[PDB]
RNA sequence: GAUGGGGAAGCUCCGUUUCAAAGGCCUGAUUUUAUGCAGGCCACCAUCGAAAGGGAAUCCGGUUAAGAUUCCGGAACCUGG
RNA sequence: GCUUGUGACGGCCCGUGAAAAUCCACAGGAAGGAAUAGUUUUCAUGCCAGGUCGUACUGAGGUCUCCAAG
């Protein structure tokens, strides 16, 4: 029925889910590290 | 649990290395230089590195690429073949004799301390074959000695000796008597 | 902004700015790249057939109702008598008596 | 024959799930990643995704059977092994106390090329150019970064040197055809050997890095681009134009770093290309330079500007509400003229172009049917009411456009 | 009746799951001091051994000096994709 | 009536009545599914393919077995 031969992506599935799973990791290692240099400094 | 053959056998002859009690000219090992005589033992062996058999090669080719073309004293290492520092000891040698706690056969090192001792030769059991092994370019060392010694580095040298002399030979002086491994 | 990320018509807002120097740096520039690479290498490749056509060539090829009369247009006799639902109807084969 | 087993043959052997083409390899994910990027391999959507699995609906991803199994023998993966032998052999090294080893060993340090990789990818050049349209969008994003501990700055050097590179050669044998500012940033179009090739550029401020974004997919991507465009610039500048590469003032360097720096040594057919020819502009300090004068100088005029201070001109382009000389020798242009003699190719007159007035929207270069409804069939009336659907969504928005429009015109 | 083990000067015998590291599958934005793979699920054991045991599905008519549920004509069925 | 097949019963035992390949089913609730072909084919119709070896005849104090007219 006169169809055009085209490629397509098809969404990329839970990139919602892990991008603010990412989002909150980043923040988490951040605050982790933060942990670390005070009880560093008791040593 | 359940765990391999190799895991099993030795955890038991970890366990079989406690519990049982030891002779004692074993267990004068373990009884062993603790930590910050052991890091300045080698703060000063480790400025006598053995010439690594790269640093050697490009050495004799510099040699020959100059004097081919176109007077230096004889250089000091630490000496490490169990021949070669017990053949050091009773020369007599060696000033400081560096002995590895844990060998493959451990009859194999059970005089040097107690022939280190007779021949006034100032030893210390340092903890670690692998410890021994990277001062020398080998994997494991199990013995090194330091004959002669660069003139900055003698007195510092001497003092290694009397620092080895008061914190291992006089605290352990009770470790020639007392058969180890009594542990409940 | 309430929607979620990725079901979305445009990644931004868009903006007026009278002056070219006004023009502010796009901070979700990175983003967009990032997301481009991981749609290369992870989201899956489809051929597809897209049917560029007009929808008015879907509907059969019909006579007009007009070339097909008669027909019932609009009503004429509203039958009101009941207090109940008319559920059923009959009507006599000769054509005047109509019951319910 | 015996009754064959059922879910072993078709889809099944046409198809494999990643956990069985990351097993086959014997290849961490990372690097069976690296390599999918790298080869140009991606997942595939069967006819049945549960005669593609053993039977199982599962969230599965699927790769093409023969794609994998064509690269298992490749010498990247080779050298990704190789790369893992040094890595412990290094730290063998390092962790013993030993350095004069380890300097050694960076020495005795062969890495893996991409050069074999483009040439069964991109076996034409038409070919690579037409993926040059993605390799160009990385490449400028990743010169306007600041470098962190993800990314060195030999890294962005590197990319910056290509951007340059290309920016050198595209105002060299003049292949501008159109331009258009956006947010985003600063769009072009470039008949690069008769094929019209597009890409992005970004605005020359400080870019806010989130810690969202993975600094390790991008960095392999930048790896396979930046190969790529070294080999391509190589092609072009050695059929139809220049040595490579060219060699960089030094004291040109110092004062811009830019374009106007970077000499090139070479030992029309569009009206684009013959525009500008015998006008000199002065770009003012207040416009992006490096945004602008690679138009000017692609085009056919000439750039002096206010920055590198820290006579023929007869241009200025300022971007100020009060203009403080006016002489009577210059005209006096807000930048979007150029943004449209570009687009046009006609130059556009200046009179909507004055300093200190608002500019030009700125285009960019891009009842008996409901009774027919009836004779048609389900797999006909789903269709039919989806493209109704499709199409009364853009007249809907057509007619928000004319409202708006209008709710604006008033005022 | 191999394998693991253990005998035996040995030819080889004991043993069949035994104090064997006996293997085959899933999860993941690529695994946060930057591109060296992490976490989980399952716990018995190779194999040979039946043309009378269990087993997918074919019949009729015809045909030769000698072949037929096998060949031919007709009409079928099962299994896998 | 004879041969054989099948159904429901009733005895005979604390004698409770081979295994595996293969096939189906249930419980379970993971995951997936829409606006220019949503997800699902245990529904109907349509397409292709099915390797090796045995296969002749005899088989009658002296191996086993089937069919059985008046």
């Amino acid at each position: 029925l006169n169809s055009n031969p085209e490629i397509l992506l098809r969404k990329r599935r839970n990139a919602d889910r892990t991008r603010i799973e990412r989002q909150e990791l980043a923040k988490k290692k951040r605050e982790e590290q933060i942990k670390k240099k005070r009880s560093n400094k008791n040593k | 649990v359940k765990w391999p053959e190799y895991v099993r056998v030795q955890r038991q002859k970890k366990i079989l290395s406690i519990r049982l009690k030891v002779p004692p000219t074993i267990a004068q090992f373990q009884y062993t230089l603790d930590r910050n005589t052991a890091a300045e033992t080698f703060k000063l062996f480790n400025k006598y590195r053995p010439e690594t058999a790269a640093e050697k090669k490009e050495r004799l080719t510099k040699e020959a690429a100059a004097v081919a073309e176109g007077a230096s004293p004889k250089p000091y290492a630490v000496k490490y073949g169990l021949n070669h520092v017990v053949a050091l000891i009773e020369n007599k040698k060696a000033k400081l004799v560096l002995i590895a706690n844990d060998v493959d056969p451990i009859e194999l090192v059970v005089f040097l301390p107690a022939l280190c001792k007779k021949m006034g030769v100032p030893y210390a059991i340092v903890k670690g074959k692998a410890r021994l092994g990277t001062l020398v370019n080998q994997k494991t060392s199990a013995v090194a000695a330091l004959t002669e010694v660069r003139a900055e580095d003698e007195a510092a040298l001497a003092k290694l000796v009397s620092t080895i002399d008061a914190n291992f030979a006089d605290k352990y002086d009770e470790v020639k008597k007392h058969w180890g491994g009594g542990i409940l | 902004e309430n929607t979620e990320y990725s079901e979305r018509e445009r990644n931004f807002i868009p903006q007026k700015y009278s002056a070219l120097r006004k023009v502010p740096g796009y901070g979700e520039s990175i983003r967009e790249r990032f997301e481009r690479s991981l749609d290369l290498y992870l989201a899956p490749r489809v051929r597809k057939n897209k049917l560029n056509i007009d929808p008015n060539s879907l509907i059969p090829e019909l006579p007009s109702p007009k070339d097909l009369r008669p027909f019932p247009i609009r009503c004429s006799t509203i039958y009101a008598g009941h207090k109940g639902k008319v559920r059923t109807l009959s009507i006599d084969p000769s054509g005047l008596w109509l019951a319910t | 024959m015996r009754i064959k087993k059922k879910n072993t043959r078709g889809n099944a052997r046409n198809f494999i799930t990643r956990s069985q083409a990351v097993r086959k390899l014997q290849v961490s994910l990372a690097d069976f990643r690296r390599l999918c990027i790298f080869k140009g391999i991606y997942p595939r959507e069967p006819r049945n995704k549960k005669k593609a699995n053993k039977g199982s609906t599962a969230p599965t991803t699927f790769y093409y059977a023969k794609d994998i199994q064509y690269l298992m023998h490749e010498p990247v993966l080779a050298k990704f092994r190789e790369h893992k032998t040094f890595a412990r052999k290094l730290t063998r090294a390092l962790g013993r106390g030993e350095v004069s080893s380890a300097k050694r060993l960076e020495e005795n340090r062969d890495s893996y090329t991409l050069d074999h990789i483009i040439k069964e990818r991109y076996p034409s050049f038409p070919d690579a150019i037409r993926d040059i349209d993605d390799a160009l969008n990385m490449l400028f994003l990743f010169s306007n970064l600041p470098s962190t501990n993800q990314v060195s700055s030999k890294i962005i050097n590197d990319a910056q040197k290509i951007c340059n590179q290309w920016l050198a050669y595209v105002a060299k044998e003049r292949l501008v055809r159109k331009v258009f500012v956006s947010i985003k940033g600063v769009y072009y179009q470039a008949n690069i050997k008769g094929e019209e090739v597009r890409w992005l550029v970004p605005f020359k401020f400080p870019e806010n890095i989130p810690s969202d974004v993975d600094f390790r997919i991008m960095l392999t991507f930048l790896e396979f681009y930046s190969t790529l465009l070294h080999f391509v610039l190589y092609k072009l500048y050695t059929d139809s134009g220049l040595i490579y590469p060219p060699k960089l003032d030094l004291k040109k360097d110092k004062i811009i770093s830019g374009l106007s720096s970077y000499i090139l040594e070479s030992r029309y057919d569009s009206p684009v290309a013959s525009l500008f020819s015998a006008f000199v502009f002065y770009v003012s300090r207040e416009v992006p330079i490096d945004i602008l004068e690679f138009l000017i100088l692609s085009c056919g005029g000439n750039v002096i500007s206010e920055a590198a201070m820290d006579s023929k001109v007869t241009h200025q382009i300022v971007d100020r509400p009060v203009l403080k000389n006016k002489v009577a020798g210059r005209t006096y242009i807000q930048p979007q003229w150029i943004f449209d003699c570009i687009n046009k190719g006609e130059l556009v007159p200046a009179n909507k172009y004055l300093p200190g007035e608002a500019l030009p929207p700125h285009l960019s270069p891009w009842e008996e049917k409901k009774l027919k409804m009836i004779m048609m069939s389900n797999k006909q009336k789903k269709l039919y009411k989806k493209m109704k659907y499709s199409n009364a969504k853009k007249e809907e928005q057509a007619e928000n456009l004319k409202k708006k429009k209008k709710q604006i015109a008033k005022q």
